[PDB]
RNA sequence: CCGGCCGGGAACUCAAAGGAGACUGCCAGUGAUAAACUGGAGGAAGGUGGGGAUGACGUCAAGUCAUCAUGGCCCUUACGACCAGGGCUACACACGUGCUACAAUGGCGCAUACAAAGAGAAGCGACCUCGCGAGAGCAAGCGGACCUCAUAAAGUGCGUCGUAGUCCGGAUUGGAGUCUGCAACUCGACUCCAUGAAGUCGGAAUCGCUAGUAAUCGUGGAUCAGAAUGCCACGGUGAAUAC
């Protein structure tokens, strides 16, 4: 009935706003279709390391981006005030509706 | 209840289901032949039924995706012996000496800045 | 990299949206089976840098018009420097 | 090979017959990892040879292979100034890694239309030792035995 | 078995034989045999006279051969008369299209010596 | 040169990160420039306020910004006053509203940056480089620190022909990823050119 | 060879071509516009085409039309 | 509606967080009763399992004042700044690095099976339609395990070619076109028709690679309006050899 998307580069953190949000539900109203892991899209950026020349040098950086799904089935108005007002985790992207 | 073994090789994952019955085989909803039974390694899906007899004693329906011709046929091969699981650990000893137990861990190695491909090195001229 | 080569590019983003995207899509359809009255294209006498792809793409920090990257808007040289000091969120020396 | 002496991967005996040996053959004729198309060209020459010799298949191959088999070879040895060609008695196992390699390689440098044909024509010329490859034995013999003096 | 140009080709599948003409490049020969009502994979033996000169008309349609050659050589002069870039190039023996000349403009510049 | 940046290689492990926000491909850049624009201004201001490190976060349409200083009061000014004139411009530069916390630097002798900075500032003052190098390394081994190395570089004192010269006292295992290594950098801008300071401070492990 | 939908030509030039049609030619006729496609309404004139250092005279004719003004003003002095 | 498609099903494939597992530790031989090697066991993995990252003190006044910074020096109505057009793309030559071939282990037509990994709103663009075609008009879905890019190719089956400068090879050039862009003259990519160089496997000499590697086969990305045989990344099939 309502699912919230989570992404953040940090992983030892995202599931702790997940397992957090999850908890702040299965306590209150509940249902919650568990937290789904979901494809970690990881960009790579490979660049030349020497200011001048030396094309075989190069550093090879990446940016992992993790997701979680949530899905809450029964929307209680308490459960619905349980995400609201109890949320935090600044570097975590959360998407409400779809 | 269904007796099963995974079996996966080089980026191919085949799931293999057994049931005492005929010697009929389905893969990806298809005849053994109709998939790759008529190609390089038709004879290898069979293999895992050697010292362990059949010809039409047990039935096996499977699916498999990822990789290619021989990697898919490799997985399945590994899933058969892994499903012969059900029929004891007395047969899965010359399934060892068959070399069929093992997980063929050979993957493809990465392209690496500075080279042409994994090991291939740019020809260099001295002068 | 030379104030003026910088200045040039600011002038170009400026113009790039005073007109183009705006005044310039008077061209988009203006050239599309509405045929004809040639005054159509001709109009193209506008500032020149007015066009978007008259813009280069420079390391937001230094001005380097080479070794640029869109994610970060910086040159590989200033990127690595920021990467190593954390500074760039999420980014570390990857391996696989 | 400075230190780490080794063994050898043991490829999987011929999908059609059950022979470690032909697997070595196919792999040797094979090119650009085209195994599929590789075992095609071998059996098709074995098909012609088999009947163009009658005498079976397996055993027809071995007696034509029994020819180009070498026994002694000249291993270099660059010592005090001189390259010194030192004849040495060569292993049984390498005795056909070559033989097969000279056969395959001989039919490649050849004029018949398809490779299956050429292969058959080497197999068959060698059968009655009178092929290019058999001459590669009637030469590595010549070039050893001359350095016979050395030993 | 001449068809069209002084050329006299045949003794193999038709579609390929036709290519012999100066002005056919497969696509035309497919368009010819098709519009002639002929099986492309036919030799000429069987291909009795009846069919042969039906073709000769189909080919007659395009500016092939010496006419083609003249027409083409004409165009190359046109450039040279005009004294434009692509012409000045044609007279100089160097590549018209833009290919670098610092190296490997050989097919146009012709083999090396000095 | 050929040493992997010590801080950089650790980030995944044992070392933090001085920018932690999320953004997608689009604003990612626009952010970086903002960040490197706020640290820019802020460091020119709290220059003589011993600041060792400024972290940034943009909490949903807002910018947080922490400022690690070994002179917390001087930054904060007469009962809040300064932080205000900071917040002001810091939000004028981030395109959004701005909080701005002021984390304290206990035992600044342990901060690579505040170390380097002082060595850097001592040269400009006009002091012996061997002397400074030695002071640093000491009050450091002193207040803990299972090791530290500082090196300098170039025209040390005046040389036409330039040098490096280091000091590795204690332990500094730059190959062990577990090892807590606070590594930083400062540059002296002197009358006969520029001297580059690198310091490593080995604190622990796990 | 490109364009497809409305042959191109600079304004100040094309009007520099009608300041001599209605009038009758003057001396040469400078354009840097090596860009432009040559138009029938230019045949008979002499247009001065910049090549990098100066403007080359080019009498226009009955087949210099689908060609650029630049195609007749060489730019790299080679010998 | 024979489409996992709708109920559903929590088994399995996978997804991504956490866990266990491998230690010469177990048998045995070798070796000083040591270190180790060797072979055997079981095991998905045996002997730093495979790959990566990680590059000590230092050597070459090695390279970078043009990424930026910076001591000193020099110009300052010019060594700075603006604009147009050209040039960095020139062409007797030489060298390096590559790409495409000389072909039947192949070419071509047709049918057809099996990947991985990435990219996407000033974007990826389905569909339908028009165009032989590159493309074009129209238009859905997707910030995306949803939707799009996108129908992998090697391969396999049939047929065709029959060893020829050929149905091998695609250079160069004429003609006519497509898209981007203010603008394809110099110098953009691509397409249709025609065109069909050298080249039949390369002297002296020289390089790569020890296994999922070499070889071969397609796939994606960064930069980027446009402009990849380069670069970076991806799996398919898949060797020979080491006294
Ligand atoms: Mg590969
Ligand atoms: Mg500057
Ligand atoms: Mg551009
Ligand atoms: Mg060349
Ligand atoms: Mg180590
Ligand atoms: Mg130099
Ligand atoms: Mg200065
Ligand atoms: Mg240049
Ligand atoms: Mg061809
Ligand atoms: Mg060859």
């Amino acid at each position: 009935r309502i699912r919230i998307r989570l992404k953040a580069f940090d992983h030892r953190l995202i599931d702790q706003a997940t397992a957090e949000i999850v908890e702040t539900a299965k306590r209150t109203g509940a249902q919650v279709r568990g937290p789904i892991p979901l494809p970690t899209r990881k960009e790579r950026f490979t660049v030349l390391i020497s200011p001048h020349v030396n094309k075989d040098a190069r550093d090879q950086y990446e940016i992992r981006t993790h997701l979680r799904l949530v899905d809450i089935v029964e929307p209680t108005e308490k459960t619905v005030d349980a995400l609201m007002r109890l949320d935090l985790a600044a570097g975590v992207d959360v998407q409400i509706s779809l | 209840n269904q007796y099963y073994g995974t079996g996966r090789r080089k980026s191919s994952a085949a799931r293999v289901f057994i049931k005492p019955g005929n010697g009929k085989i389905v893969i990806n909803q298809r005849s053994l032949e109709q998939y790759f039974g008529r190609e390089t390694a038709r004879m290898v899906v069979r293999q895992p039924l050697e010292l362990v007899d059949m010809v039409e004693k047990l039935d096996l329906y499977i699916t498999v995706k990822g990789g290619g011709i021989s990697g898919q046929a490799g997985a399945i091969r590994h899933g058969i012996t892994r499903a012969l699981m059900e029929y004891d650990e007395s047969l899965r000893s010359e399934l060892r000496k068959a070399g069929f137990v093992t997980r063929d861990a050979r993957q493809v190695e990465r392209k690496k800045v500075g080279l042409r491909k994994a090991r291939r090195r740019p020809q260099f001229s001295k002068r | 990299a030379k104030q003026s080569m910088k200045a040039r590019e600011v002038k170009r983003v400026a113009l790039a949206d005073k007109y183009f995207a705006k005044r310039a899509e008077l061209k988009a359809i203006i050239s599309d089976v509405n045929a004809r009255w040639n005054a159509v294209l001709k109009l193209q006498t506008l500032p020149r840098d007015s066009s978007p792809s008259r813009q280069r793409n420079r390391c937001r920090q230094t001005g380097r018009p080479h070794g640029f990257l869109r994610k970060f808007g910086l040159s590989r040289i200033k990127v690595r420097e920021a990467a190593m000091r954390g500074e760039i969120p999420g980014l570390k020396k990857a391996s696989w | 090979p400075r230190r780490r002496v080794i063994g050898q991967r043991k490829i999987l005996p011929d999908p059609k017959f059950g022979s470690e040996l032909l697997a070595k053959f196919v792999n040797i004729l094979m090119v650009d990892g085209k195994k599929s198309t590789a075992e095609s060209i071998v059996y098709s020459a074995l098909e012609t040879l088999a009947q163009r010799s009658g005498k079976s298949e397996l055993e027809a191959f071995e007696v034509a292979l029994e020819n180009v088999r070498p026994t002694v070879e000249v291993k270099s040895r660059r010592v005090g100034g001189s390259t010194y060609q030192v004849p040495v008695e060569v292993r049984p196992v390498r005795r056909n890694a070559l033989a097969m390699r000279w056969i395959v390689e001989a039919a490649r440098k050849r004029g018949d239309k398809s490779m299956a044909l050429r292969l058959a024509n080497e197999l068959s010329d060698a059968a009655e030792n009178k092929g290019t490859a058999v001459k590669k034995r009637e030469d590595v013999h010549r070039m050893a035995e001359a350095n016979k003096a050395f030993a | 078995a001449r068809i069209a140009g002084i050329n006299i080709p045949d003794h193999k599948h038709a579609v390929i034989a036709l290519t012999s003409i100066y002005g056919v490049g497969k696509t035309r020969s497919k368009a010819i045999l098709a519009a002639a009502g002929i099986a492309e994979d036919v030799k000429i033996s069987e291909l009795s006279e009846g069919q042969i000169d039906t073709l000769r008309d189909e080919v007659a349609k395009f500016v092939v051969e010496g006419d083609l050659r003249r027409e083409i050589s004409m165009s190359i002069k046109r450039l040279m008369d005009l004294g434009c870039y692509r012409g000045l190039r044609h007279r100089r023996g160097l590549p018209v299209r833009g290919q670098r000349t610092k190296t490997n403009a050989r097919t146009r510049k012709g083999p090396r010596k000095p | 040169g050929q040493k992997v940046h010590p801080n950089g290689i650790r980030l995944g492990i044992v070392k933090p990160w001085n920018s932690t926000w999320f953004a997608n491909t689009k604003e990612f850049a626009d952010n970086l420039d903002s960040d490197f624009k706020v640290r820019q201004y802020l460091t020119k201001e709290l220059a003589k306020a011993s600041v060792s490190r400024i972290v940034i976060e943009r909490p949903a349409k807002s910018i947080r910004v922490t400022i690690h200083t070994a002179r917390p009061g001087i930054v904060i000014g007469k009962k809040g006053e300064d932080v205000e004139k900071l917040r002001k411009v810091v939000a004028d530069i981030a395109g959004v509203p701005a909080q701005i916390n002021i984390a304290e630097v206990r035992k600044p002798e342990l901060d690579a940056k505040l170390v380097a900075d002082s060595i850097t500032s001592q040269l400009e003052r006009r002091v012996m480089f061997r002397r400074a190098m030695k002071r640093a390394v000491q009050n450091a081994m002193r207040l803990g620190a299972k090791g530290i190395k500082v090196e300098v570089s170039g025209r040390l004192g005046g040389a036409e022909i330039a040098r490096t010269e280091w000091y590795r006292e204690g332990r500094v295992p730059l190959h062990t990823l577990r090892a807590d290594i606070d590594y930083n950098t400062s540059e002296a801008h002197t009358t006969y050119g520029v001297i580059g300071v690198k310091v490593w401070i080995f604190k622990g492990e796990i | 060879r490109s364009l497809k939908k409305g042959p191109f030509i600079d304004l100040h030039l094309l009007k520099k071509v009608e300041k001599a049609v209605e009038s009758g030619d003057k001396k040469p006729l400078r354009t840097w516009s090596r860009r432009s496609t040559i138009f029938p309404n230019m045949i008979g004139l002499t247009i001065a085409v910049h090549n990098g250092r100066q403007h080359v005279p080019v009498f226009v004719t009955d087949e210099m039309v689908g060609h650029k003004l630049g195609e007749f003003a060489p730019t790299r002095t080679y010998r």
